[PDB]
């Protein structure tokens, strides 16, 4: 009683009911290091100007 | 101070905008009422200075100098108004452009709280000069000249810069107020030689020291009357201004590091004081006096004690004042006779009297006659140096009686003896001549009345 599958059957993407655990880690990867402190604020002018030699602005 | 910068300013556009035979008037009048204006800062105090801004402060050892910068000015302009009277509008409003720059650049120089500022104006003074030199020069010497002028000058600035600007990056500041303030010993260190020297050199060059001195005859031979005067008056004198600024930050090292250059100047002021005895031309016996004199502020600046610093100060207006005037008697003989050769015109009393009486003060003055102030510098730096050691007194009296034998041989030479008698084109004296003469003349005598007004900061 067997049907012979048709043209692009075969090639389905289908889904498998598995009791087998996804694997948290399969890259066996490190912790990724911390990134930059990235700051944050509110700009103000700079202080007493450029200060390069004898700018006073 | 810009009450002083801004009209300086200004005589650019009114001397462009000015007619073509108002040129002379106007920049003479404007630049007279400059100086008076200027006049103004000699009002100094007994503490710290007259601080305007962040930019430019005054001081007792500035103010001096500038009043002379702003008084030289019109001198320059009446001694240039001969020479150039066949010459183009245009070239005339540009050499009193390039008058007019000078001074800008002096008067800037002298205030210059800022030590990299000091330099940038400091070096740009050259431009002006260098231009006035090696274009209304007669001779064809004057191109050589000028590389002489420009690249002693920058052999010796190229490593300051460097040296100060190392200093901001250590002690994070060039004001002169903070450097002062926050100044620390320099320990025996061969880094700290090298900074010494770095900081030194620059300012020797342009005095001149006696063994750098070669660039001086040939400068001011062969630049044009305004030319030489401005180079003997004030340009000299950025070297000892310039020392006496940045001595602060050099000791304890100075004491050992000062003795080559007190030896060469004890020494070439000699050396150059005999070598005006035996001189075939005007300009260069009054040069290599130029040399004596700026020697024996060197060996002032050195020493480095309050009566080395006064009569170092004394000094300096006083041979500019002077300087000036011997340059203008021998620019007025040249005019006539086109030679500058000293032996050609003699026996110029005769017919020249008004005129021998003016060679007769110059060279008084010159020989340090009392109670002249060029006397006053040089016997507080004769009695600062007896303390130093006792020795430079042979050397210092040796120097004195030279300079007034070369003096009045100079004298003597061209105004005494029998008339030349092939030359007959001597004219009558112009008023503008003895006008320059005595305004380079009663400004001396009448400073001898307020000598305060000249002693610097340490008075
Ligand atoms: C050449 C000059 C031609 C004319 C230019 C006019 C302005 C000149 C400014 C030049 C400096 C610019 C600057 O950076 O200023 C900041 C700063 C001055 O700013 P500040 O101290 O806050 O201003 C003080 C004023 O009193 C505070 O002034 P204010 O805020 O009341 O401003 C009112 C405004 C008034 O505006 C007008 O009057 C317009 C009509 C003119 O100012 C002016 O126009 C008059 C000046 O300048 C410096 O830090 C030092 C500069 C030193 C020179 C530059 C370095 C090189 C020196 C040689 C250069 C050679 C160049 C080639 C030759
Ligand atoms: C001594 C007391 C005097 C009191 C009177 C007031 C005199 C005021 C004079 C002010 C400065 C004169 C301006 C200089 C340019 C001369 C103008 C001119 O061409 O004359 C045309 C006029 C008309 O003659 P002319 O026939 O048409 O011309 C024919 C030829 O020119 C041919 O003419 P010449 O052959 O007759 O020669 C012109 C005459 C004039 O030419 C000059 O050589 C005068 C400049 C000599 C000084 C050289 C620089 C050395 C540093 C001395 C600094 C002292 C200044 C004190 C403060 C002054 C304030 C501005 O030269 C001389 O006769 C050689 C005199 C050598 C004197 C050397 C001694 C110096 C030290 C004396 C003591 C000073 C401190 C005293 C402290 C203790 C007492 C309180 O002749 C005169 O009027 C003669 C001028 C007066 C003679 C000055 C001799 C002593 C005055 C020293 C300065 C002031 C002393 C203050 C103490 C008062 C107490
Ligand atoms: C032709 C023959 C002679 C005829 C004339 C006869 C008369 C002669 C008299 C004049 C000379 C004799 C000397 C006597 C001096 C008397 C006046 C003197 O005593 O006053 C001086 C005062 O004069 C000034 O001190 C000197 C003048 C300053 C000179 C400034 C130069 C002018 C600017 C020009 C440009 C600068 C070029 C040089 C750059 C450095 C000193 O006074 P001082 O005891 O102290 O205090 C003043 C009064 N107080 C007490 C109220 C304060
Ligand atoms: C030419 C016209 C004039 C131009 C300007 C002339 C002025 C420049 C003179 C330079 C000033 C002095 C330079 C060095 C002074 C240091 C003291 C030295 O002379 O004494 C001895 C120094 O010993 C020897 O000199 C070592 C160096 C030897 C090599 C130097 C070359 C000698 C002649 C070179 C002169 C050429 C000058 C022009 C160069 C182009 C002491 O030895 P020591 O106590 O242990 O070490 C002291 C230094 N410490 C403390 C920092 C360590
Ligand atoms: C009229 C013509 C004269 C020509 C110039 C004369 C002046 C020469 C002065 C030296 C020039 C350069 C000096 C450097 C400027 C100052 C900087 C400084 O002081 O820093 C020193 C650096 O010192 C040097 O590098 C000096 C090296 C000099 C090399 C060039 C030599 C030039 C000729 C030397 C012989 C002649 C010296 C005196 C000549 C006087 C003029 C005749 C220490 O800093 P650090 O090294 O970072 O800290 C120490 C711990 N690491």
């Amino acid at each position: 009683g067997w049907v012979r599958p048709d043209l692009g059957e075969l090639s389905k993407v289908t889904k498998v009911k598995t009791d087998r655990p996804l694997p948290e880690n399969p890259y066996h990867s490190r912790a990724r290091p911390e990134p930059n402190p990235e700051a944050e604020g509110d700009l103000k002018p700079a202080k007493h100007g450029s200060r390069l030699f004898f700018w006073t602005m | 101070m810009l009450k002083i910068i801004i009209p300086t300013t200004m005589l650019l556009p009114m001397t462009w905008m000015s007619k073509h035979n108002m040129i002379w008037i106007n920049a003479t009048v404007h630049s007279l009422l400059i100086s008076l204006i200027s006049l103004s800062l000699l009002n100094q105090l007994g503490e710290n200075s007259l601080n305007f801004s962040l930019t430019f402060f005054s001081d007792s050892l500035s103010a001096p100098l500038l009043v002379l910068t702003t008084w030289l000015l019109p001198l320059m302009l009446m001694a240039s108004q001969s020479h150039l009277s066949k010459e183009t509008t245009t070239r005339k409003k540009l050499y009193i452009t390039m008058l007019i720059l000078l001074q800008l650049f002096l008067i800037m120089t002298f205030t210059a709280t800022e030590l990299i500022l000091f330099y940038i104006l400091f070096e740009a003074t050259l431009v002006p000069t260098l231009i006035i030199i090696t274009r209304w020069g007669n001779q064809t010497e004057r191109l050589n000249a000028g590389l002489y002028f420009l690249f002693y000058t920058l052999a010796g600035s190229l490593p300051l810069l460097v040296a100060l600007v190392y200093i901001q990056n250590t002690t994070g500041s060039l004001n002169f107020l903070i450097i002062h303030y926050w100044s620390h010993p320099l320990s025996n260190s061969w880094s700290n030689i090298f900074m010494w020297l770095a900081c030194i050199m620059a300012f020797m060059v342009k005095m001149p020291l006696y063994g750098l001195h070669l660039w001086l005859p040939k400068a001011h031979v062969e630049a044009p009357i305004a030319g030489s005067m401005v180079l003997a008056a004030v340009l000299l004198k950025l070297g000892g201004y310039g020392m006496m600024r940045i001595t602060t930050i050099l000791n304890p090292l100075t004491n050992y590091m000062a003795y080559p250059f007190l030896m060469l100047s004890m020494w070439g002021m000699i050396m150059t004081s005999s070598i005006c005895l035996r001189q075939t031309d005007l300009k260069s016996l009054i040069a290599y006096s130029s040399v004596s004199h700026m020697a024996l502020v060197i060996v002032a600046i050195m020493i480095q004690t309050p009566w080395s610093f006064m009569g170092a100060t004394a000094l300096m207006i006083a041979h500019g004042l002077t300087s000036s005037m011997l340059f203008c008697l021998a620019n007025t003989n040249y005019e006539r006779v086109h030679s500058r050769t000293m032996i050609l015109a003699r026996g110029l009393q005769t017919l020249l009297p008004l005129m021998a009486t003016w060679w007769l003060v110059a060279s008084l003055t010159n020989l340090a006659l009392p109670p002249s102030i060029n006397l006053i510098g040089e016997l507080f730096i004769i009695t600062a140096s007896f303390s130093w050691s006792n020795i430079t007194i042979i050397l210092m009296g040796m120097n004195m009686m030279i300079t007034a034998l070369y003096s009045l041989y100079m004298l003597i030479t061209t105004q005494r003896g029998k008339y030349t008698h092939h030359i007959n084109n001597i004219k009558p004296s112009f008023t503008r001549e003895n006008a320059l003469m005595a305004l380079h003349i009663l400004p001396l005598l009448l400073l001898t009345l307020n000598p305060k007004m000249i002693l610097g900061p340490l008075y």
